[PDB]
This record gives structure tokens, C-alpha cells and sequence, in this order.
């Protein structure tokens, strides 16, 4: 599982005062699980959480994760990317 | 109307100087420009007002000497796109044509590389521009290698280019060699250059054919745009060189087309343009054969040449040409020869060359061309010779005069309207309509020429179905287009190869007989009575359909004057209707592929005969018809599945019409001899092992009238209910059970309602037993090898419960009980919330029809006010129930009611945990929207959890509802719905849920069921207390399963849960658990995985399991 | 010697066919002039399946290109390989169908349909024994949408004993903003069900998402999608152009992969995913390829193969992998006890192994399965077809040419029945 894990950094563009986090999540994880994780961490409703993933290979770009039944591997979420959460 | 993208166009070109280096931006602009330009490909004349500035923004870029080659190529691409959109002929009149624009263009073209395929758009357009600069009225010597020599070399080098540039070299040399100073300098040189290329090159290589095509195009353009007296001396050498090449024998279409185009031009040069060397005698010899070519492009090009040559030659040769062209219509030719001859005749008549002497001949051929359809295999050919006949007829309006056409107008006008209605191709109909309009506008001597155009205009000969039942009657209304129009349909369409043409023709004759009953009963019916003896299979079906339709029409006509049907049809014709069955039974035509067609035709014939009250009652013909119907309803599996429903719905209708017409003794009664045998045989046929036998006999028994059910209704109902019951032998018998319910519903709708008569109609004595059979088939959920076939058995089980509930509502609504009505409502609600889309739509439609029914209102409607407010009348036709998005948001609201909670939730669980993706995605969103409103109220959440646990307990050890429910529970727990129950230790709800899950995951083998169980066991760790520890133990039991995939999935789920909920494990031991779940291969041998499992158990406080 | 006639119609169809022909020519070792210069005898034992042996040892293609608009015709005529296609195999008009299905199938595309039959019949007369026709077009438009259906309906009447295979390219709102696309797609699918034995669906939304995420391209143009389409086409037609133990012809493949008549839409794919320009970066193995062939990301359609049953499965491997190494890998993934076992890789799968690898890659793989998830491609168009049908928007254009609501409701009922049958078969017992 060590090779399958990916270290993602959670950003907060709407709340720049917050610090940039860093969590090692499994590659075979659905965006439905990450939504609940963020809801339980930041105490924000699940439905009121728009996710997105920005690769360091594509600066100036943002992909929206609207589908919840898909995993992070399908969205080309490689190691070292950043996840921008909004609400 | 006008160009509206110009506001965006001037900005695009403004960015041409910036997106010239980048590739992505250039491609986006080019694609964008192309999608902006292709919208006006039908309206090319709308861009002319913008052809001024739009060009100035392009040619001005290449003119600048301080620009790169990429920008020049990008601008030439847009220039070529604009030329393609509008047209080079109308676009090159805008290109610079000064004497100071020639040397610029020449050097520009000479700076190009023919090998660069990417810049092909620059070489194809540049050449064209040069042609413009060749239009100046100045001499090339005044400009001064010379310019003429350079232009000639460029043309010679481009005329053999395999790219599109070759075409650009055709219009160029056509204007450079045809000049005064250059037709006495370069013409002879380019002439010895073309002859050598034509004599050396062959049509066996790709480069030899390219050069030949280029040379032929150049010569054809030169002889076209060149002086007649200048290109006359060199008219024999080129012709001889072309004849010595043997182009007709070559296997190239473009080469032959160019050869014909050059031969016709050479022939036009010999004759003087007025309002004949021996060489001409050969030219014609090379054109006539062109009409008998294999390709249509060759004939279309030869027709123009022949038409242009007949007008520059005398009247003796002009008549000889027509006489020779008429020979193509002999009895030893194909359809291509006829097409070529028609094209040549049209081209000749368009110019006014045909004399009235050839009227008796030409008119004697066109009549054969408008109805050409010579079967050439499975399908027939002739649509080409028919489109040409339309153009030929269109030319008579300009050639002959009214005085010369009057003798043949009576036949031309009729043929035009006959071919402009019943034609199979819309193009032929439109061409015939245009020809008729042109003839009426010019000649104006056609019977009712104006009245026929107003009803059959260009926007009226579109729908083929409308032309057979609207325009046909309007044309037959007059006495000039009735008998021939009927004879055409009788001797052409009703004997056609396609079956749609033998059905449409019959339906058209049905209406045509109303305006001409005498002619259809004394002249047409005898011809359809003899056509049935035709060995042709398509001929017998058409004749039977016509005999049925005309008979029905005559019966309907006689019904007006309350007159008998024998008034129009004589007894001789009547004897044919009786012997038609004997003729088919003797020859044994009910076999092979045509047997089904013959049976279907005879069924419709018998139905139309019984619906007309014929004098056939008490004859052997009725017995023969009954035997045939029984044999058809006896042998159904032998018929193909692509036409079984038609035979099933037609035979039952014919039997009902016969059993509701001939099989009667007195009003309100029937012949007991037939009643004691038909019902007995049917009840002995409803127990047939073959499923198709019952599928056909149930509907036949149910379609019987009401007077034929008096006294024998209980037996029929019992026999139909015996089939609806499932047994060990009848497991996959869904089609039979469907027909069993359909026949019961039909019987209920026919008999109606009548108190004090259980054997005659439905009443309160047997309504309960009938409702019990309808409510029992809804629970059928068979899963055969084909799939979920039980759905079918449910479809007919829904409509049967609708039409019935309304029947009582229109007579004795008090019979409908409250419990039965509530059960039906709950079952319909459950059936209107299924993952399926086609079935859910019908379920919702039935529910809305049953709820909105208020005439009178139906009793026992649970929560009638809430249901009406949640499903208003406006949300019936506007809402699409087939789409989950436009259905689940409105169906999830039903959970608020108490009655609509258990069944609705059970039905929605299948959609919230099925296989389809979009349905689940929509159902989850619709359920979360409703849960958000009952999330704070603890009573609502408790009731929902109780109902879910009850549904779980009901469907235990069931792989139809257990897996969907377990999958939906995972999402329900991940979303955070049961958040109030987490603030209490030892929650009975979470205890019973875990207990039921342990039951459902007991020895679970399949991996699909194990995944949902593992997910639920990991999403249940949120509940503190004894449910947290015990649940954890289960995870351990899954970390050392019998498969490595299960262990890996369990480890991944445990790792995810450890990151989700942080209060489950202390921070002091979380590091060890995280490090043990990372560097551990859970897909290895169990000998090493057991140690890791024990280590994790010792850390998580879980007691050590025991084998 | 079984020959196949390839036909191309519409702008997108011609652009896909040109790229596919260029790819299969560069893989076979054929210079753009016409001669042969490869370095392998296996590139000639089956060249007659798609190339006629003309005089001088030249190989003439068999691509019949037709297009009402004179746009893509000139581009393909002056392309890198434009000099290969016979010059009288190009059939075109001037004005197209104006994004109307009732124009390129009744009033306009039926004006060149006769010249198309003459050309396709003149091309087949030289063949010794024809196997089946082929067509490459896009459901979006009128000359691709109506012309393809008209030709399929006209050829089946004269050659009922020939296989009919197509490569429909379902459009998507992301690639095109045209609003008259749902009707053209519905009317095309209505005819592609009753007169077609096999249809390879290549959704445009899938390729768009792949180029947006996987390739990380800035503005995915038509070239990026055409490259992937041609790669998938070349990977699918590997057994019909190279030797091998699995000598599955066209008819045999259609009979073994299409048990039902109406159900015949596949979900073609290909791996590894690459783009234009560079390509050599990482060398994949057989395990990695097998793990990636069956991923929904490597599929060229917006469908999840895992979510839905598996009618028929098939895979084609290209490179120095052996059918013995492949069988070992295909017999351990259909077993649960086996490690790294997958639940979406089904059993009784068809498998192939090729020698000649693709261009720019040493090892690759192609997937040609038929899963019920393809129903999602039919429902997405159904909704867009209903919301616009209730208001009768843009219906006058169709009613004026000759069409009527009868054909519309017939196509709607056919699509609904197909979706219902797919959903019913999705829930079937495995054993
Ligand atoms: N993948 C891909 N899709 C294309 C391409 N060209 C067009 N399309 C799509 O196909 C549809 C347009 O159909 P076209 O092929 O351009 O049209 P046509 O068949 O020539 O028909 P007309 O518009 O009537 O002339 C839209 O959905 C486009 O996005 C292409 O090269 N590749
Ligand atoms: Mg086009």
C-alpha cells in the first residue's frame, strides 16, 4: 500500500489564513469518501463542498470533481498534486 | 437572411498576426473560421456584401514583404476557405488585376515548394491569382527569362501535380494561351507538349493518369475559352491523338468524362455558331456510345455535348441524331441506356430542336419511362430513368407548342400526376411536380392545371403517407384522373416488391373507391378476384388486401343508405370470396417464408368480411375460416419473432369479429353447438406445454364477445387464472402469464358489470377472486438466463389493474374495497420507483391516470390531498418520467407520508444500489435532498431507520434486494445521515443493523456481496460503544479471508476509516496502526499475514480471534 | 483472399479515415509514394485484404471518399498520403446537408448516393471475393448522419450476404455547440440498429475528457481526437491484417461477439494512451497493459465497464508477448484465490497476440468488449431528444423536407425498447 498511497496537499483559496495541509490518501479512493472526510474535518456540509485537483504539471488550470462514484486514479491524480476545497 | 458572424470575423483576422507561430492557437482559429464559414454553404450569395473588406484583410498580409512564411500560409488557408465557401469564379473578380500585380504574384508562386504538402493551400490559390493578372490588356513584352516562358513552364510543371494545384493550372493556361500575343507564341508549344504527354503516358500508373487528366482538362478549357478560328486548324490532330489512346476501354471514369468533354468541344469548333467536315461524323460516333456508359457522370456529360452539337449542325443531321438516340430504347438494352437516352432527349428539347414529326415516337417512350421499375434482384432499378423522364417532360413546355401537344396532353397530364403521387422516391415526386407546374405555367392547356398545383405544390409532395390518402382523393375527385389512376395502382403498386407499397396502395384504393364505386365494383374487383390465382407471392398479398379494402369501403358506403352490401357486388364476385380460402387450402400456400404473409393477408380479409355483415353465415366458408384461425393460433413458434405480435393481434381480432358476427343464433344468444365446442377446445388448448400456444390462445379466448360468454364466464375465468399461477414446470413462462392477464382484462372490459349474474358479467361475488389474481402476479420477480423477464409479467399486470379499477368506477364503484385499493396504490407506487426507465414511465403514467380520474372520483385513495399536491395536473405531460433526473426528485417526496414509506423505500432501494450509474447518481441526490429535511427531527430519522431495518429483515438471504440495500447503506453512512445516533453508546438500531449484516455476510463467497459487506462494516465504526469494538472484530475476520483481494480491500477500507474518524483510535497507538497497514503486503501467503493481523489486533484492543 | 471495401463520408469521417489509413500504412511499411519498403515478410501475407495489386507492383488503397462539401476532399487529395487513393473514388457535390438529417438522406445526400453505388460497385468488381463493406462517419451532421444511413440502406438491398460494419462517432456538446445534433443522432441510431450487424461507438466526450485530464493538453483540437480514433481503429483491425492462431474473420467475429441482432454496439479502447509529437517515455509490460485495457479511463466512451454485465469480451495484444504468457495472465485474473485478481475482467474472454508492434510503441493492447454500460450513451441523447421534442423546436425544417413526426416517434420507441432490453439483460444470472 505504500506505493499506492499519494501525498496530497489541501489548499484553502477562500480562506488563505488557513495553513496548507498534507495527507497520504490511498489511490483507490472514491471522491465520496474524501467529501465526508472534509465534512468531518472542517465541519462543512457534504453537499456544499466543491472539490477540484490542480496538477503541478498544469499550473493555471483547475479540474472539477463533480462525479462522486469515481476514484482519484481516474482523474489522473498523481503524487504531489494539490486539492482545492471550496464551500 | 444575412451574415451575422462578421462582428467576430474582423477580430479573428486581427489575431492572425499573433497566432501564426503557435500551433494550437492556429488550429483553433482555422477550425473556428471553418465552422463560421460552413454555415452559409446553402446561402453563398449572402457573403457578397462582405467580400470587399474581408479580402483586404488577407491579401494585404502576404503583400507585406516584412512577414514570415507561416503567416502567409495561414492567410492563404483562409483565402482558400473563402474561395471554397463562395467560389473561385465569383471570388477572383475581387483579386488585384493590375500590370504591377503580375511580377509580384509570379515571384510569390516561384518562392513555393511543390513537395510541401502542408502549404498546399498556398500553391492552389496563388496560381489562380496569376490568372487574374493575365487579364490585363497589356503585352508581356512591355513588362520586361521572359514572363511568357516562365508562365508556360509553371503551367507545365503544375499540370502534372497530384495535388489540387493541378486544377488551378487548368483555368490559368486557359487564359494565358488564349491571348492575342500568347496564342501566336505559346499555343503551338503547349500543343506539342500535350500531344507528347498523351502519346507517352498510359492509364496503368498513378502519375501517367494524373498527367493525362491534367492535359485533358487543359485542352478542354482551352477549346472552351479559346477563339473558334484559332483552335480550328489544330482540331484534327488532337482528335486523332485522343482516339489513338483508347479511353473508352480504360477503367477510369474521370478520364472518359474528360475525353467526352474534349470531343464535344472539338466537334463544336467544326460547326459555326448559328441560330460539316467528315471529322464531325466521328465526333457523334463518340457521343452516342457515351449514353450507354456504366457511370451516370459520363452520361450526364455526354448529354450536354449531344445537345450542344445538335444545335450547331443542320436539320437533316439534327433529326438523324434524334433518330439514333431513340434506338437506345430498344428491347436489348439496360436501364443506363434508357437514362442516357432520356437525358439526351431532355438536353435536345431544352434548346428547341425536336420537331413535331418525332411526337408520335418520343411520346411513345416517355410513357414507359415514368413507370420504369424492372426488378434486378431483391430490389428493383429504374429510379434514374424516372428522374430523367421528369426532366424530359419539363422540356416539352419550351419545345413544342399547345397546338402540337394537345393530342398528347390527355396522356401527359395524367401520367405526370400519376408519377407525382404514388412514387416511392421524394425526388421523383418533386421533379414531376416541378414539370407539371412548368407545363401549366407555359402551355396552360392541362385539365385543372391550377387546381392541381394549389393542392400538390412543392410543400405537399413530401409525406408519402399523406400523398396516398389526401392528394389521391383530390386528384380522383375529377373525372379525368380516376380510372387511369386506379388502373395504375392496380397494375403497378399492389404488385410491387416492397410490402409498404402493397399496404399504402390498398389504403389509397380504399378511399378512391368512395368516389368511383361503380368502376371499383364492376371493373376493378373482377381483376383483383383473378389476380389471386397469380403464382407471384407479392401479387396475391396485394390482391387480397385490395379485395378486403374495397369490400370494406363498399360496405361503409352502403351503410349510409341502410342498403345491403350485395347491391354493389354481384353473386359471381361473392363466390370468389368463398373460393379464395379453398384455393389457398388446396395449393398448400401456407408454408415456407410466404406462409406467414398469406396467413396475415387472409386474417385481414376475414376480419373485413365479418365487419361488413356478408351472407357467409351457415356455410362451409365459416368453418374453413375458423379452422385456419385455429391452425394459425396453434402454430406460432414457427413464425419469426419479427412479425409475431402482428399475427397475434390480427388473428384474435378476426376471431372476435367472426364470433361477434356469424356465430349467433338470435339477439342476446349464440349457437350452443359452437359454444359447447369452441370454449372446450380453448380450455384444452390453455394447458399446452408450448408457451407460444397459450400466448396465442389466451388472447383469442379473451377477445370473444359478451353474448358468447353468458353462462361460460366462470369456466373461462378459472382457465385463465390457472395459467397465471406459477408452478415448478412453468418457471420461465412470462409471455403466457402476460397474455393470461391481458385476456382477463379484456373479458372484464367487455362483459362490463351486472349485479346478480356471476356467470354473465363481473359483480361483487367474483371481484375479490379476480383482484387476488391480479395482485399475485405483481410479486413475480423471476430471473432467467435472458435476464429480468418478470418485468414483462408486471407490465400487463399494471394496465389490467387500471382499466379494471376504472370500469367499476363507471358502474358500481362501491365494489372496490378499501384494503384492495390501498394495496394496489402501494404496489403502483413501488413499481413507479424502479431503476428501469421504460417500465417506471408506464407505472407513473398509470398512477397519474388513476389519481386524476375524477368522473367519478375513485374511492379508497390513501393521502389523496397530499398526492394531488405533490403530483399536480400540470406535472403530468411536462415531466418526463423516463428520465431519472425528471422523476426521482418528485418520487422521493412520497417518503413523507406513512403509507407511502415502506413500499416506496423498498422500490427505491433497487435504484439506489443497482448496476446502472446515472440512475444511482440521481436517486442518491434525490434521497439526500429529502433526508436533509428530516435530519434534525429525531422521530423521522428513527421511523426511517425502523422501516429500513424492517425491509432488511423481510428480504433476508435474498440476492435481489440485499445487495442493493447494503450498497445504499454505505452511501447513507458516508454522507452522514445517522449523526444523532452517534452521541449515545449501545444504540439498539446500530446493534440490530450489525446483527443483520453479520447474518448477510455469513460464509459470503461471491466478491460482489463481500465488497458491500466490508464497506458497511467499515462505515459502521462511527457508532461508539459495543458496536465499535465488535464491528472492528469483523474487519479482522476479513483481513485473513480465503482470497488476497478481499484482504487488500479490507486493509484499504480500514486505512481509509482510520483517516476519516480520528476519535476511534488514540493518538499514541495510531502511529503504529498506520505504519503496520502501509508496509504490509496483504496479498501474500496467510502464514505471514496472520502475524500482521495479530499485531494489529494487539494494538487495536481487539481480542485475538480463534479458528 | 478476403477483401474489404472501406468507405468514408462526412468531414469527420474522412478525417478519421485518412488518419487510419496513414497509420496502417506506416505500420505496414509503405512509403507515401505507393511502393513497398518494409523489413518484414509478415507485412505482405495479408495486404490484399485492404490493397489492390495494380500493375507495377503498386498497392492501390480501397478507400471510397464521399463528401457533399468540397472541403475535406481537397485536403485529403493533397495530404501526406493523398496520392494513394484512386482519383475517381472521390464523389462530392457543392452544398452539404446544412446540419439537417432530412437533407443528406432525402433531398441532397440522395443526389450523390447513385454515384456512390456506382463507385463502390466498380471497386468491388475487381475483387475476387468480397467479405463485407465498411463505413466511417459521425452521427453529428447531415452528410455523415444521413448519407451513411442512406448508403447502408441501399447496399443491403443489393448485397444481403455481406457484413455491414460502421464506426459511428457520437458527438458531444463539449466539442460542438450545434443544437440540431440530438435529432441527427437519434435518426442515425434508428437506422443503424435495423440494418447494421456491428457498430463501434467512439464518443467524443470521452476523448475530450481524456485530452483534458490524461494528456493535459491546453485546447484539445480535432487532431488529438483523430489520432486516438485512428489508433483505436488500427488496434481493432489487427487480426484482419496480420497472421495468428486466432484467425477470426469478420463474419465469425460478428457471430461470436454479437449473440443478439439488435444489441451490437461495442466499447472499443486502446492502451497505452499517448499524444502527438513525442511518445517514447516509458515501456509497459503485459501485467500493466492488462490492468489498463480494462480501466474506464483507457475506454473511448463515457461508460464504466465495471458497472454492467459483460456480454462478450475480447482483447488484442501487439508486441513481443506470447499467447502462452497471455494465457497464463488471462487464467489468474478470472480466479479470486489468485493474487491481484480483478472483478471486472470477465471469463471466456477472446484473446489475440500480434508480432508487428504499432508505430512509436513497442508494446500495446486493444480492447473490443460489449458491456451494458453503453446504455448510458443512449440515455444521454434520449433526454436531450425529449426536452426539444415537446416544444417542437426546429421541427419545421424537418417537416418541410418530407419527414414527419411518425419517424421521430418510431425512433424514440426503438431507442426506448433498446434501453429497456439493455437494462433487463444487465440483471441476469451468471450461472
Ligand atoms: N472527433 C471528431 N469529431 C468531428 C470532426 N469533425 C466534426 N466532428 C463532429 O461531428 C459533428 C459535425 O459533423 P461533420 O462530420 O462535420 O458533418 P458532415 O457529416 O460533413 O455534415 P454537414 O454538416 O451536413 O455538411 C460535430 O459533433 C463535430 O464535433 C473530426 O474531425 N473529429
Ligand atoms: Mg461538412
Amino acid at each position: 500500500l505504500k506505493n499506492q498511497l499519494l501525498t496530497l496537499k489541501i489548499k484553502y483559496p477562500h480562506q488563505l489564513d488557513q495553513k496548507v495541509l498534507e495527507k497520504q490518501l490511498p489511490g483507490s479512493m472514491t471522491i465520496q469518501k474524501v467529501k465526508g472526510l472534509l465534512s468531518r474535518l472542517l465541519k462543512v456540509p457534504v453537499s456544499d463542498l466543491l472539490l477540484s485537483y490542480e496538477s503541478p504539471k498544469k499550473p493555471g488550470r483547475e479540474i472539477e470533481l463533480e462525479n462522486d462514484l469515481k476514484s482519484l486514479q481516474f482523474y489522473s491524480v498523481e503524487n504531489g498534486d494539490c486539492l482545492l476545497v471550496r464551500w | 437572411e444575412a451574415f451575422g458572424e462578421s462582428a467576430e470575423t474582423r477580430a479573428l483576422l486581427g489575431r492572425l498576426r499573433e497566432v501564426h507561430g503557435g500551433g494550437a492557437e492556429r488550429e483553433v482559429a482555422l477550425e473556428r473560421f471553418r465552422v463560421i464559414m460552413d454555415k452559409y454553404q446553402e446561402q453563398p450569395h449572402l457573403l457578397d456584401p462582405h467580400l470587399e473588406w474581408m479580402m483586404n484583410l488577407l491579401l494585404d498580409i502576404v503583400q507585406d514583404q516584412t512577414s514570415p512564411a507561416s503567416l502567409v500560409h495561414l492567410a492563404f488557408k483562409f483565402l482558400y476557405i473563402i474561395t471554397k465557401v463562395r467560389g473561385y469564379k465569383t471570388f477572383l473578380r475581387l483579386f488585384p488585376h493590375e500590370v504591377a500585380d503580375v511580377e509580384p504574384v509570379l515571384d510569390l508562386v516561384t518562392i513555393q515548394n511543390p513537395k510541401d504538402h502542408e502549404a498546399w493551400e498556398t500553391r492552389y490559390m496563388l496560381l489562380l491569382w496569376l490568372s487574374v493578372t493575365c487579364l490585363i490588356p497589356f503585352d508581356f513584352s512591355r513588362l520586361d527569362m521572359s514572363i511568357m516562358d516562365r508562365i508556360l513552364q509553371i503551367a507545365e510543371s503544375y499540370l502534372i501535380v497530384s495535388d489540387k494545384a493541378r486544377d488551378a493550372a487548368a483555368v490559368l493556361v486557359s487564359r494565358f494561351i488564349t491571348r492575342p500575343d500568347v496564342k501566336q507564341s505559346k499555343m503551338a508549344e503547349f500543343l506539342d507538349w500535350s500531344l507528347c504527354n498523351l502519346a507517352r503516358s498510359s492509364f496503368q500508373t498513378m502519375q501517367g493518369v494524373i498527367t493525362m487528366d491534367g492535359t485533358l482538362q487543359a485542352l478542354a478549357q482551352i477549346f472552351k475559352h479559346g477563339k473558334r478560328e484559332d483552335c480550328l486548324p489544330y482540331a484534327a490532330t488532337v482528335l486523332r491523338c485522343l482516339d489513338g489512346c483508347r479511353l473508352p476501354e480504360s477503367n477510369q471514369t474521370l478520364l472518359r468524362k474528360l475525353g467526352v468533354k474534349l470531343v464535344q468541344r472539338l466537334g463544336l469548333t467544326f460547326l459555326k455558331p448559328k441560330v460539316v467536315p467528315e471529322g464531325v461524323e466521328r465526333v457523334i460516333e463518340q457521343l452516342l456510345v457515351g449514353l450507354k456508359d456504366k457511370d451516370t457522370v459520363v452520361r450526364w456529360s455526354a448529354a450536354k455535348g449531344i445537345g450542344r452539337m445538335a444545335g450547331r449542325l443542320p436539320r437533316a443531321l439534327a433529326d438523324d441524331v434524334v433518330g439514333s438516340v431513340l434506338d437506345c430504347f430498344s428491347f436489348q438494352e439496360t436501364d443506363k441506356a434508357w437514362h442516357g437516352g432520356c437525358l439526351a432527349l431532355a438536353e435536345l428539347g431544352r434548346r428547341g430542336l425536336l420537331l413535331p414529326s418525332r411526337l408520335v415516337d418520343v411520346v411513345a417512350v416517355i410513357l414507359k419511362a415514368l413507370t420504369y421499375d424492372e426488378k434486378r434482384g431483391a430490389c428493383s432499378v429504374g429510379t434514374n430513368v424516372r428522374d430523367a423522364a421528369c426532366y424530359v417532360c419539363w422540356a416539352f413546355a419550351r419545345a413544342y407548342e399547345p397546338q402540337e401537344l394537345k393530342p398528347f396532353v390527355t396522356a401527359i397530364s395524367s401520367a405526370l400526376v400519376i408519377a407525382a403521387v404514388f412514387d416511392r422516391d421524394i425526388n421523383c415526386r418533386r421533379a414531376a411536380s416541378a414539370a407539371f407546374q412548368e407545363n401549366v405555367g407555359r402551355q396552360g392547356t392541362f385539365p385543372h392545371g391550377i387546381d392541381i398545383l394549389t393542392t400538390a405544390d412543392y410543400f405537399a409532395v413530401g409525406n408519402r403517407s399523406n400523398c396516398f390518402l389526401v392528394i389521391s382523393v383530390f386528384i380522383a375527385g375529377f373525372p379525368e384522373y380516376t380510372q387511369p389512376m386506379i388502373d395504375h395502382l392496380v397494375t403497378m403498386k399492389i404488385s410491387h416488391w416492397d410490402g409498404v407499397i402493397r399496404e399504402l396502395a390498398a389504403r389509397a384504393l380504399h378511399n378512391l373507391a368512395q368516389q368511383a364505386p361503380e368502376f371499383s365494383a364492376t371493373q376493378v374487383f373482377p381483376r383483383l378476384l383473378s389476380m389471386t390465382l397469380s403464382p407471384d407471392l407479392h401479387m396475391r398479398h396485394g390482391s387480397i388486401l385490395a379485395c378486403a379494402e374495397v369490400a370494406y369501403a363498399l360496405y361503409k358506403l352502403a351503410a349510409q343508405e341502410n342498403r345491403p352490401v350485395t347491391d354493389h357486388l354481384d353473386e359471381q364476385a361473392v363466390q370468389g370470396l368463398k373460393q379464395i380460402h379453398q384455393q389457398l387450402y388446396d395449393r398448400q400456400l401456407y408454408r415456407g417464408l410466404g406462409g406467414q404473409l398469406m396467413r396475415q393477408a387472409v386474417c385481414v380479409l376475414i376480419e373485413k368480411l365479418s365487419l361488413s355483415k356478408m351472407p357467409f353465415r351457415g356455410d362451409t366458408v365459416i368453418d374453413g375460416w375458423q379452422w385456419l384461425i385455429n391452425d394459425t393460433l396453434r402454430h406460432l413458434h414457427l413464425i419469426s419473432s419479427h412479425s409475431r405480435q402482428q399475427m397475434k393481434d390480427a388473428a384474435v381480432s378476426a376471431l372476435a369479429a367472426l364470433c361477434s358476427e356469424y356465430y349467433m343464433k338470435e339477439p342476446g344468444e349464440a349457437d350452443p353447438a359452437i359454444q359447447e365446442e369452441l370454449i372446450t377446445q380453448y380450455l384444452a388448448e390453455l394447458r399446452n406445454p408450448e408457451e407460444m400456444t397459450r400466448c396465442g390462445f389466451s388472447l383469442a379466448l379473451g377477445a370473444l364477445p359478451g353474448f358468447l360468454l353468458k353462462g361460460r364466464l366462470q369456466q373461462v375465468l378459472t382457465g385463465l387464472r390457472a395459467v397465471t399461477h406459477t408452478s415448478p414446470e412453468d418457471v420461465s413462462f412470462a409471455e403466457s402469464r402476460r397474455d393470461g392477464l391481458k385476456a382477463i382484462a379484456r373479458i372484464c372490459q367487455t362483459v362490463g358489470v351486472k349485479a346478480g349474474a356471476p356467470d354473465e358479467a363481473v359483480c361483487g361475488e367474483n371481484v375479490s377472486q379476480i383482484y387476488c389474481a391480479l395482485l399475485g402476479c405483481m410479486d413475480d420477480y423471476t430471473t432467467d438466463s435472458r435476464g429480468d423477464v418478470g418485468t414483462w409479467v408486471r407490465k400487463a399486470a399494471m394496465t389490467s389493474l387500471m382499466d379494471l379499477t376504472l370500469l367499476l368506477a363507471r358502474s358500481q364503484p362501491e365494489l372496490i374495497e378499501a384494503h384492495t385499493c390501498e394495496r394496489i396504490m402501494c404496489c403502483v407506487a413501488q413499481q413507479a420507483s424502479e431503476k428501469i426507465d421504460r417500465f417506471r414511465a408506464h407505472a407513473a403514467s398509470v398512477f397519474l391516470t388513476l389519481l386524476h380520474f375524477d368522473s367519478p372520483p375513485i374511492p379508497h385513495v390513501p393521502h389523496r390531498g397530499e398526492l394531488e399536491k405533490l403530483f399536480p395536473r400540470s406535472d403530468v405531460a411536462s415531466v418526463n418520467w423516463s428520465a431519472p433526473s425528471q422523476a426521482f426528485p418528485r418520487i422521493t417526496q412520497l417518503l413523507g407520508l406513512p403509507t407511502y414509506r415502506y413500499h416506496v423505500l423498498l422500490g427505491l432501494v433497487v435504484s439506489l444500489g443497482g448496476l446502472t450509474e446515472s440512475t444511482i447518481r440521481h436517486s442518491t441526490q434525490s434521497l439526500f435532498e429529502y433526508m436533509k429535511g428530516i435530519q434534525s427531527d429525531p422521530q423521522a430519522l428513527g421511523s426511517f431507520s425502523g422501516t429500513l431495518l424492517q425491509i432488511f429483515e423481510d428480504n433476508l438471504l435474498n440476492e435481489r434486494v440485499s445487495v442493493p440495500l447494503l450498497k445504499t447503506l454505505d452511501h447513507v453512512l458516508t454522507h452522514g445521515c445517522f449523526d444523532i445516533f452517534t452521541t449515545e453508546e449501545d444504540h439498539p438500531f446500530a446493534v440490530k443493523l450489525l446483527a443483520l449484516c453479520k447474518k448477510e455476510i455469513k460464509n459470503s463467497k461471491d466478491i460482489q456481496k463481500l465488497l458491500s459487506g466490508i464497506a458497511v462494516f467499515c462505515e459502521m465504526v462511527q457508532f461508539p460503544g459495543d458496536v465499535r469494538r465488535q464491528a472492528l472484530l469483523q474487519l479482522c475476520l476479513l483481513l485473513c479471508h480465503r482470497f488476497p483481494l478481499i484482504r487488500k480491500t479490507t486493509a484499504s477500507q480500514v486505512y481509509e476509516t482510520l483517516l476519516t474518524y480520528s476519535d476511534v483510535v488514540g493518538a499514541d497507538v495510531l502511529d503504529e496502526v498506520v505504519t503496520v497497514l502501509s508496509d504490509t503486503a496483504w496479498d501474500a501467503e496467510l502464514a505471514v499475514v496472520r502475524e500482521q493481523r495479530n499485531r494489529l489486533c494487539d494494538l487495536l484492543g481487539v481480542p485475538r480471534p480463534q479458528l | 483472399m478476403r477483401e474489404i471495401v472501406h468507405i468514408q463520408a462526412g468531414q469527420c469521417g474522412n478525417q478519421i479515415g485518412a488518419k487510419f489509413w496513414e497509420v496502417i500504412s506506416d505500420e505496414h511499411g509503405i512509403d507515401p509514394t505507393g511502393t513497398y519498403h518494409g523489413d518484414s515478410d509478415l507485412q505482405l501475407d495479408r495486404i490484399s485484404v485492404y490493397y489492390n495489386e495494380a500493375t507495377g507492383g503498386k498497392y492501390v488503397p480501397r478507400a471510397i471518399l464521399v463528401d457533399l462539401e468540397p472541403g475535406t476532399m481537397d485536403s485529403v487529395r493533397s495530404g501526406p498520403f493523398g496520392q494513394i487513393f484512386r482519383p475517381d473514388n472521390f464523389v462530392f457535390g457543392q452544398s452539404g446537408a446544412g446540419n439537417n438529417w432530412a437533407k443528406g438522406h432525402y433531398t441532397e445526400g440522395a443526389e450523390l448516393v447513385d454515384s456512390v453505388l456506382d463507385v463502390v460497385r466498380k471497386e468491388a468488381e475487381s475483387c475476387d471475393c468480397l467479405q463485407g463493406f465498411q463505413l466511417t462517419h459521425s452521427l453529428g451532421g447531415g452528410t455523415g448522419s444521413g448519407m451513411g444511413t442512406l448508403l447502408i440502406s441501399k447496399i443491403r438491398e443489393e448485397y444481403p450476404d455481406r457484413i455491414m460494419n460502421t464506426f459511428s462517432v457520437v458527438p458531444s456538446p463539449k466539442v460542438s455547440d450545434t443544437v440540431v445534433e440530438p435529432y441527427n443522432a437519434t435518426l442515425s441510431v434508428h437506422q443503424l440498429v435495423e440494418n447494421t450487424d456491428e457498430t463501434y461507438c467512439i464518443d467524443n466526450e470521452a476523448l475530450y475528457d481524456i485530452c483534458f485530464r490524461t494528456l493535459k493538453l491546453t485546447t484539445p483540437t480535432y487532431g488529438d481526437l483523430n489520432h486516438l480514433v485512428s489508433a483505436t481503429m488500427s488496434g481493432v483491425t489487427t487480426c484482419l491484417r496480420f497472421p495468428g492462431q486466432l484467425n477470426a474473420d469478420l463474419r465469425k467475429l460478428a457471430v461470436n461477439m454479437v449473440p443478439f441482432p439488435r444489441l451490437h454496439f461495442f466499447m472499443p479502447g486502446f492502451a497505452p494512451l499517448t499524444s502527438r509529437g513525442s511518445q517514447q517515455y516509458r515501456a509497459l509490460t503485459v501485467p500493466e497493459l492488462t490492468q489498463q485495457v480494462f480501466d474506464a479511463k483507457n475506454m473511448m466512451a463515457a461508460c464504466d465497464p465495471r458497472h454492467g454485465r459483460y456480454l462478450t469480451v475480447a482483447a488484442v495484444f501487439r508486441g513481443r508477448m506470447s499467447m502462452k504468457e497471455v494465457d497464463e495472465q488471462m487464467l489468474n485474473v478470472q480466479n479470486k484465490n489468485s493474487s491481484y485478481f480483478v472483478e471486472w475482467i470477465p471469463n471466456n474472454v477472446k484473446t489475440a497476440v500480434c508480432d508487428i508492434p504499432p508505430r512509436g510503441l513497442k508494446m500495446a493492447v486493444t480492447f473490443i468488449g460489449n458491456s451494458t454500460a453503453i446504455q448510458e450513451l443512449f440515455k444521454r441523447i434520449s433526454e436531450q431528444f425529449t426536452a426539444m421534442f415537446r416544444r417542437k423546436a426546429f421541427l419545421h425544417w424537418y417537416t418541410g423536407e418530407g419527414m414527419d413526426e411518425m419517424e421521430f416517434t418510431e425512433a424514440e420507441s426503438n431507442m426506448n425498447d433498446l434501453v429497456s432490453e439493455y437494462q433487463q439483460y444487465q440483471d441476469a444470472t451468471a450461472e
